[PDB]
């Protein structure tokens, strides 16, 4: 059919497969396994056992996912633990990718995974600096995308698009101040969602 | 269709136009208002009325795929002219 | 290892909030109303988080409205009140919640349409 | 399927050594750097003469704005907002009313040209072709005010452009 | 193209290349900037019958993920080992 | 006791006898479309948008007024199903005006949003469409009856709603038109909510006419002051203007209409 | 009310970490002001160090206290290091800023917020 | 024009000295070039 | 004899079958520190003991590589490396214990 | 030890120096920090993908076909063959684009001036291309999820040949300047040594990788498009320095140009977006005709099309290394959540690693071999 994507069944039965390994080898800290229609593999854990997956992962014989290509948080505020912590892993050994999800909140401190990864160095210093994540041990956390003195967390769901103060430079104190913003034209806000349901798949039981 | 306020500035054709006390048409001082002298309103009420044979015609504007979306305008009443809603061309079923 | 926390978890101090967006806004916590321009009902599923409105003025050059309120836009979504209720005590905003309405189920009859001595038969159809 | 790009064994023998030392006493490879320069030096240049002569273009290029008319004269635009929706960046800003003469037609259209991105989109989703982005790209300015175009000022680019637009149009119509 | 034979063979021998057969300035080879007009084909989904949209959806072929293990023989990996890579024949050194 | 047992998509539910189709599918969280069908209105059973298979029955049911009976199954997304909307889809807009940007529906219109979730993605349509000539019913209400669907959700109202029968149909089969016949105005302290239930640019707001678009307008949620019901409504407004008022469903005032002085 | 704690187990164990980062504070404005060639007074700069300590002195839950101590950390390697510059610096002051109505009447006349 | 001339120099205007009361013996723009002849001096055409 | 693996800071094993007898040795005895019912025990037991009895099968290197599927024996003798560092690991994690804590409600419902 | 506060974009590096040595490099980014990720959750599908070609903006079409495949796989759509072809066509012309940046101005950073100019009136004959098919030289936003946006105008094909055809004489120019030159060699061997194991662990992709010898392409091993349909050899290195990075690229180069010849060769007939109206818009004539295509085109340009909720990781062989997206869909037309891996993030992030017991000079050499743009460091 020229406009539909193929299935591969074959690949959702290989990662299925995996993902029932991987759940028997770490019953502590495996919460859920889910394999997606477009043959993605997400590990659900506990935030204990980020070391201990994360490790087996890359050093296991039969895994070897021995590259972090990304890691990134999402913010849900609608959830008690609002931060979603996501590491992406390949394996060039197996040419396969899995994904390892975690969760935290605002005060719950997530270790560092840079003593499997060299790569989540930065990568957690990006969640800390747009996030507010706080990540346990890590050699150097301090923003890295921020002003120096911004305050907040920009990609926080409820942190303003765009935020509270903004930049000029003042001639009276002869250097660039920061001031509260005010937008000559405010953004306008599009309410765009149809109120018709567009995927029956995926309605949730009332 | 451009007229001049009684200070001089000229009208727009969204009528728009400062008031003898408004400080912002100070913006204009040593400079111009910019105004478009090709009213469309004006323009399109010159177009002649199209006499059909039909009670319905339809309208695309002119040009095939370069007009408007083709629609189709009833001549039934008699006591005015069809309309074409895109464009403005007037039509009336002799 | 853990340690017991009996306090009321609160962030204000560490979300960066300038303290007038949090001490003097409202926020509301409602179900939007559906849009009566449509019949569907897809977008009153889910609870919404705004806050008050405030001065919107025109802009002298263009005309564009301005504003100085950078909470103007922000609406958040959440599955229940009592999600919508924690967000907003752990921030510090003083709020309102309004109780979902729900349409009240309907008897509907196509035979009423013909009554032999009701009013509900219908003088066209 | 792959390659190594520098993965090999230099000649031991007396012959390839001597030639290397030759290639470093005597400066060889830098040598023959020096003719690939001299012979640019009598090649033409590449340089075309601006302003008499101008960069090829197309008739897709995507310049400055301008709102367009039909043969009669009547604007184009009927205020239907999708360019306004779609605007990557909310460039446009849209208000209208009834005309006098009925008409559903603009009182506001104005383009930030310091926040548009030139991407084309608004003209793609303008189902009558009154918005455009015509060929004009030589109009910088001394303010920054300047850029921040109302309807008579779109209006004004349309009649001074329409020319070269429409043939662009006649061009380029049948690939959209 | 406007070199004189002797500026030719100067840079030819300088940059030991024919550098006349691969000029980097373009001259007559390339397109005219005027092309007749096109006449695009039209997709698969271009028919009059058997065309229900429902039989062509791609959208509403996606499904939730399959859950296959939630906290409510022999060993295997994510997928078999990746081969190893073939030398290229055209040119396996440079 | 009373309730019966049938099932939506093999997924049980409980429900009074004479319950109709589409009601048991609210249920579950499933709305069937519809166009003529509206819940404050008699039941009328003509735009069919609303059939829906029966498991093991040949004919596809109107939902909004075929009653449940015990055991059924309700498919709502079988391929029965699927192909009757988009065949009800294709008829509706076979004669529909191409007027969506000159149209004020435009963006929150039923007719568009349905097509866009039931329908097919293009015309086998060939012929000329049908051109309908205006009413005139007041200075509130504008009709543009080219783009009426003959839904006859404004007759039905008008008549048991505002107790006003002057809207009615005349003529019959393509031809049948929407209207009083003769010139009326339909001057109604409730008229104005014809607006709303239209679910095309049929009848639209004269005073609104052309000045907004939905996915513009702030929806702030407010209350009328015009008597002292205390009709429940929403103010549009765009960039610090009041655009429009829309009434807001509250049971036990209002329900979702207002009247014409509020509006 | 059982969570995992940052790095302090309590109040008192977390009231060490901020009298700790006071002392490191105090003693860096004498530097910061000659390094950065501010105009205030050394005793200007401490003045506003303990202001911003003090606007958190209600604070009750270590976890909290842990988080504004690592945030205050972060605030001062990026002065000790010259990694701000003046601006940045200087935007603790506020000086541009002209001072807000604060009593009803003030507020009342100049526009509808509260 | 000379079309012996590689592309991108093989089309160019010489500006007039004088437009709308403006000397531009020296002082030249290519914004004066007119719509009509623009599509032709930018190759948007191959025709003048 | 190969002269080089191929990859930088590879070095080329001289001797890699009782390298590999070695490491592979060592991963049993680890792994008999592990809990029997252990699914981490089993499997790799289970993929260890065929490695193991693909290099004593096998005496040509460049066969035995073919048979393993690993790449470079280098590399395959620094999976077996790998592979003990977590073995090891492991004894100190005991992820085979159940569950710590179950999540939330809806922690991983999506959409909300 | 001297600590030197400053030491593509703008950065600031913060050195510390014991006397010719570097003993710390650290990168101070963000001077380009532009929120994308976030403004992106304001964006309808559509409305977001202009923002892909302001990442790295020298590979622009790389960027949009990468969120195009990420988009289409929630979509759970195929785009038709011609616009695959289109797709891997411009692809590998955008990989010439930044190969000659790359290579051109790491050249030039460091003295080398001349090939620079030589190869950028290439670039300019490239950006002609860009601008035939889209109407701009740079940030066309061509190639959207569906497919691309427009068919190619006739006579396109014939002056890429053109071009083509030429092309490798003109990397032969490159490589007489550098390859051989024995300052050039000076400048680069032996300098930035990674090994295979730390560049897999400190997340590096692309030459990067093969530098180092490691045999990865995601062109070869997970292909998008019609990458399985061309033939093509994957350079590597053998010392994972500098030097063999330059040769990497320089080889990639040609293989682009063997790729672009069969793509013109292969180039089917057919439409160029999928057949599918709620997800790419009708063909203009029809939405001036027909009542469906009328609305489809309201709503895809207003609303924009609703994704099905779900989440994926979409990633393609960029000229830079791997680049990819998470994106999250919440089954609304806007994006939930997106964020953008660049490949220079993690490189960057390795510039204190590589540089240890070298001199400042060649900190410079460092960077240029990483490739780095702002744009997708700091999004
Ligand atoms: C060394 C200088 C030698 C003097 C002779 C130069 C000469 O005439 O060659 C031009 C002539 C044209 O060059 P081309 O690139 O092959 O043709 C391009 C077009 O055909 C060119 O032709 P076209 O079809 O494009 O026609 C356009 C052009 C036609 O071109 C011309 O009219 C030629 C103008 C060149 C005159 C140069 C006079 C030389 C005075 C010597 C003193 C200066 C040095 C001190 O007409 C003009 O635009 C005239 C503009 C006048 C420009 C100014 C020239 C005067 C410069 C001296 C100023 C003194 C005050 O070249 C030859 O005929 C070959 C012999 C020239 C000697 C080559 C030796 C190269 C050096 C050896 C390698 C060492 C590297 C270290
Ligand atoms: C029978 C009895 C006879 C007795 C007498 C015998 C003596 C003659 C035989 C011996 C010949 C001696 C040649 C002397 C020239 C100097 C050679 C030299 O020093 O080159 C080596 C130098 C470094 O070479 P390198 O590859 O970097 O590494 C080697 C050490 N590791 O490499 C370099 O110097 C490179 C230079 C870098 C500068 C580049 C820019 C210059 C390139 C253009 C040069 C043009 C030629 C100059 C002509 C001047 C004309 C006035
Ligand atoms: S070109 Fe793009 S950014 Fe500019 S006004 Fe049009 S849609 Fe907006
Ligand atoms: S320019 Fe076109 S798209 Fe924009 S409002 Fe006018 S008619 Fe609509
Ligand atoms: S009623 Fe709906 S479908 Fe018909 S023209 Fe108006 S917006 Fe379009
Ligand atoms: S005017 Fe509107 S409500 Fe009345 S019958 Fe027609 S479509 Fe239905
Ligand atoms: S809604 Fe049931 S037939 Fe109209
Ligand atoms: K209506
Ligand atoms: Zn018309």
């Amino acid at each position: 059919r020229p406009t539909v994507r193929p299935r591969n069944d074959v690949a959702h039965k290989q990662l299925s497969a995996f993902g029932e390994y991987v759940a028997e080898i770490l019953p502590k800290y495996v919460q859920q396994v889910q394999v997606s229609c477009f043959n993605e593999l997400e590990i659900c854990i506990h935030p204990d056992g980020v070391i201990p997956v994360l490790t087996f992962l890359r050093d296991h014989s039969n895994a070897q996912f021995k590259s972090l290509a990304d890691l990134t948080a999402v913010d849900i505020p609608t959830r008690q633990n609002r931060f979603e912590i996501v590491y992406n892993l390949l394996s060039l050994r197996f040419n396969s990718r899995i994904r390892v999800k975690t969760y935290t909140d605002e005060l719950t401190p997530i270790e560092s995974s840079v003593p499997v990864y060299k790569a989540a160095n930065w990568y957690e210093r990006e969640i800390w600096d747009m996030f507010g994540v706080f990540f346990a041990n890590h050699p150097d956390l301090r923003r890295i995308l921020t002003d120096y003195g911004f305050e907040g967390h920009p990609f926080r769901k409820d942190f303003p698009l765009s935020g509270y103060v903004e930049l000029r430079y003042d001639d009276e104190v002869k250097r660039v101040v920061a001031e509260p913003v005010e937008l000559a034209q405010e953004f306008r806000k599009f309410d765009l969602n149809s109120p018709w349901e567009a995927f029956p798949a995926y309605r949730q039981p009332p | 269709g451009v007229r001049t306020s009684p200070t001089g500035e000229k009208v727009t054709h969204t009528g728009q136009v400062y008031d003898d006390g408004d400080y912002r048409k100070v913006r204009f001082v040593g400079r111009q208002k910019e105004v478009n002298e090709n009213f469309a309103i004006d323009l399109i009420a010159e177009q002649p009325v199209s006499q059909v044979g039909s009670r319905v015609i339809s309208c695309d504007g002119g040009g095939g795929a370069l007009g408007h979306p083709r629609v189709y305008i009833n001549l039934d009443k008699e006591t005015k002219t069809g309309t074409c809603g895109y464009c403005g061309l007037q039509f009336r079923q002799q | 290892q853990l340690i017991t926390v009996d306090e009321k978890l609160d962030i204000t101090t560490i979300t960066g909030v300038p303290e007038e967006h949090i001490k003097t806004r409202k926020a509301r916590i409602f179900v939007p109303a559906r849009n009566n321009m449509q019949s569907g009902v897809n977008n009153t599923k889910k609870w919404k988080m705004e806050f008050d409105t405030r001065e919107r003025w025109e802009n002298p050059l263009m005309g564009w409205a301005s504003t100085a309120d950078p909470l103007s836009n922000l609406v958040l979504t959440f599955s229940t009140k009592e999600d919508a209720v924690a967000f907003a005590e752990k921030n510090g905003w003083s709020y309102d919640v309004e109780e979902r309405k729900v349409p009240k189920p309907k008897s509907k009859s196509y035979g009423a349409n013909f009554s032999w001595n009701k009013r509900t038969r219908v003088s066209t159809k | 399927t792959y390659k190594y790009v520098n993965l090999r064994e230099p000649s031991m023998d007396m012959k390839s050594v001597t030639d290397r030392a030759a290639q470093t006493l005597l400066w060889t490879e830098l040598i023959r750097g020096l003719g690939m320069t001299l012979s640019y030096l009598f090649r033409e240049p590449a340089t075309i003469n601006y302003p008499f002569e101008k960069g090829p273009l197309s008739p897709r290029f995507r310049g400055e704005h301008a709102l367009r008319r039909y043969p009669s004269g009547e604007e184009r635009c009927i205020a239907c907002k999708l360019c306004e929706a779609v605007c990557p960046a909310q460039a446009i800003t849209i208000e209208a009313e009834p005309r006098a003469d009925g008409s559903r037609r603009t009182t506001r259209y104005d383009i930030d040209m310091t926040k548009c991105i030139y991407c084309g989109f608004c003209q793609e989703a303008c189902p009558v072709d009154a918005i455009v982005e015509g060929p004009n790209f030589e109009f910088s300015t001394e303010t920054h005010e300047e850029l921040l175009y109302n309807k008579e000022k779109l209006l004004n680019n349309g009649d001074k452009w329409e020319a070269e637009i429409a043939a662009n149009i006649q061009a380029d119509y049948l690939y959209r | 193209a406007s070199a004189t034979r002797f500026i030719q063979w100067l840079r030819n021998w300088a940059s030991g290349r024919d550098l006349q057969a691969k000029l980097q300035l373009r001259y007559q080879e390339i397109s005219k900037r005027t092309q007749p007009p096109p006449k695009l084909p039209v997709g698969p989904s271009h028919k009059l019958s058997n065309n229900y949209y429902c039989t062509r959806d791609g959208r509403r072929e996606a499904m939730p993920p399959s859950i296959v293990m939630s906290s409510q023989k022999k060993a295997v990996s994510p997928a078999p080992p990746i081969k190893r890579w073939e030398l290229s024949q055209d040119e396996p050194y440079l | 006791s009373n309730l019966i047992e049938v099932f939506v998509d093999g997924q049980s539910v409980m429900v009074e006898p004479g319950t109709t189709v589409l009601q048991a599918c609210e249920k579950v969280g499933m709305q069937i479309p519809r166009f003529c069908y509206h819940e404050r209105l008699s039941v009328a059973g003509n735009c069919r948008m609303c059939l829906v298979e029966i498991e093991k029955a040949p004919k596809v049911v109107a939902a909004c007024a075929m009653p449940v009976m015990k055991g059924w199954n309700i498919l709502t997304n079988s391929e029965k199903t699927k192909k009757a909307r988009e065949g009800v889809m294709e008829f509706l807009l076979a004669n529909h005006p191409l007027d969506c940007p000159i149209c004020d529906q435009g963006g929150e219109c039923d007719l568009q949003d349905q097509s866009m979730m039931f329908g097919s993605d293009r015309s086998r349509f060939l012929e000329g469409k049908r051109a309908v000539e205006d009413k005139n019913i007041g200075p509130l209400v504008k009709t543009i009856m080219t783009r009426c669907i003959q839904c006859t959700r404004c007759i039905r109202f008008a008549s048991e709603i505002a107790g006003v029968d002057d809207l009615g149909t005349t003529g019959r089969g393509n031809d049948m038109q929407v209207g009083t016949y003769i010139e009326k105005m339909f001057m109604s302290e409730l008229s104005g909510n014809i607006i709303d239930i239209c679910p095309v640019g049929a009848l639209t707001s004269k005073p609104y006419a052309f000045t907004a678009r939905p996915w513009e307008t702030r929806k702030t949620e407010s209350i009328d002051v015009m008597d002292a019901v205390g009709s429940n409504i929403v103010v549009s407004t765009r960039t610090g203007e009041v655009m429009r008022i829309l009434p807001r469903m509250h049971e036990d005032i209002n329900e979702e209409w207002i009247s014409d002085k509020t509006r | 009310t059982s969570v995992k704690p940052i790095f302090s187990r309590d109040m008192n164990e977390a009231k060490r970490r901020v009298r700790e980062l006071y002392r490191a504070w105090y003693r860096e404005v004498p530097n910061t002001v000659h390094l950065f060639q501010l105009d205030i007074s050394v005793k200007q700069g401490r003045d506003k160090v303990r202001e911003m300590f003090k606007k958190n002195a209600h604070i009750t839950d270590p976890r909290v206290v842990d988080l504004l101590v690592i945030k205050g950390k972060m605030e001062l390697e990026e002065t000790i290091k010259v990694w701000k510059q003046r601006t940045h610096v200087m935007r603790f002051f506020h000086e541009t800023e002209a001072p807000r109505p604060k009593d009803f009447l003030s507020k009342f006349y100049v526009g509808h917020d509260p | 024009e000379d079309n012996k001339q590689f592309f991108g120099r093989h089309r160019w205007v010489i500006y007039t000295t004088e437009m709308n009361g403006k000397n531009t013996f020296w002082d030249v723009d290519g914004s004066m070039v007119p719509p009509e002849w623009h599509r032709w001096l930018h190759c948007m055409t191959d025709d003048p | 004899l190969k002269k080089t693996t191929g990859l930088v800071g590879l070095a080329v094993c001289e001797t890699p079958h009782e390298r590999l007898k070695i490491l592979y040795t060592k991963i049993l005895d680890v792994l008999g520190h592990i809990p029997k019912n252990a699914a981490y025990r089993k499997y790799t037991e289970q993929i260890t003991n065929e490695k193991l009895s693909m290099v004593k099968a096998e005496p040509d290197v460049k066969k035995l590589e073919e048979r393993l599927q690993g790449g470079q024996i280098e590399e395959v003798i620094l999976q077996a490396e790998n592979e003990l560092s977590l073995a090891r690991k492991m004894i100190q994690w005991k992820p085979w214990e159940p569950l710590v804590e179950e999540p939330p409600a809806s922690q991983w419902k999506w959409p909300i | 030890n001297l600590t030197l506060n400053f030491g593509h974009g703008v950065l600031r590096l913060v050195m510390e120096l014991s006397g010719e040595m570097v003993r710390k490099c650290d990168p101070h980014i963000g001077l380009l920090h532009r929120g994308t990720e976030k403004l992106i959750e304001y964006k309808t599908y559509l409305q977001a993908l202009p923002y892909f070609d302001r990442l790295d903006y020298v590979s622009m079409m790389c960027n949009e076909q990468a969120y195009s495949l990420a988009v289409e796989k929630l979509l759970n759509i195929r785009p038709p063959p011609r616009a695959q072809w289109i797709r891997v066509l411009f692809g590998e012309i955008t990989r010439l684009l930044n190969h000659i940046m790359a290579v051109t101005t790491h050249a030039l950073d460091i003295g080398a001036m001349t090939p620079f100019f030589w190869m950028f009136e290439e670039r300019e004959k490239m950006f002609e291309f860009y601008e035939r098919v889209s109407g701009a030289r740079m940030h066309a936003a061509y190639v959207r999820p569906g497919g691309v946006h427009q068919d190619l105008p006739l006579g396109l094909m014939d002056d890429i040949y053109e071009f083509s055809k030429n092309f490798s004489l003109r990397i032969d120019e490159l490589e007489e300047m550098l390859t051989n030159n024995r300052i050039w060699r000076n400048r680069t061997v032996d300098i930035g040594i990674v090994t295979a194991e730390d560049a897999l662990n400190y997340g590096f992709s692309g030459v990067m990788l093969r530098g180092s010898g490691i045999q990865w392409d995601l062109r070869k091993t997970q292909p998008y498009d019609v990458y399985d349909q061309v033939e093509f050899d994957v350079p590597i290195g053998s010392r994972g320095d500098c030097y063999d990075r330059y040769l990497c690229r320089v080889e990639e180069m040609r293989q682009s140009i063997r790729i672009i010849s069969q793509c013109l060769n292969k180039m089917p007939p057919g439409e160029i977006k999928v057949d599918d109206a709620k997800v790419s818009p009708p063909k203009r004539a029809e939405m001036k005709t027909s009542m469906e295509s009328l609305i489809h085109h309201f709503k895809l340009y207003t609303e924009g099309y609703q994704v099905p909720p779900g989440a994926t990781y979409t990633a393609i062989e960029a000229p830079k290394g791997e680049f990819g997206v998470y994106l999250v869909s919440d089954g609304s037309s806007r994006p939930y959540r997106c964020k953008i891996k660049a490949p220079g993030f993690a490189h960057l992030a390795g510039l204190d690693k590589m540089s240890k017991g070298h001199m400042l000079a060649d900190v410079v050499a460092i960077i240029g071999t990483q490739d780095i743009v702002f744009g997708e460091v700091d999004r």
